[PDB]
């Protein structure tokens, strides 16, 4: 989601929209990925 | 949108390129970096010149 502070994503399929797995980014929030600690390609 | 490479890691590339072609001469841009003194480089980029 664009440049969103997803403390408000699921207000306004419902798996993608829980808190499952939640990143806060630059881009936006990202929903359904793992924060990594090492680095890669 | 934001751009998708920060000013880090651009700085970053700088940084390497100087580096590599303060060290390492222009053989760095062929194949492997080989090791050279610096003014033994310099005085052949002066025979490259006449
Ligand atoms: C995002 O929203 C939270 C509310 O929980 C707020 O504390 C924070 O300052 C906001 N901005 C961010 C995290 O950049
Ligand atoms: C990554 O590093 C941070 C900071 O040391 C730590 O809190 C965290 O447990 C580490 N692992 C993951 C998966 O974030």
């Amino acid at each position: 989601y664009q440049d969103v502070n997803c403390t408000e994503v699921p207000v306004a399929w419902r798996v993608y929209s829980t808190g499952s797995n939640v990143f806060q980014t630059r881009a936006g929030c990202l929903i359904g990925a793992e924060h990594v600690n090492n680095s890669y390609e | 949108l934001p751009p998708l490479l920060t000013d880090e890691m651009i700085a970053q590339y700088t940084s390497a390129l100087l580096a590599g072609t303060i060290t390492s001469g222009w053989t760095f841009g062929a194949g492997p970096a080989l090791q050279i003194p610096f003014p033994m480089q310099m005085a052949y980029r002066f025979n490259g010149i006449g």
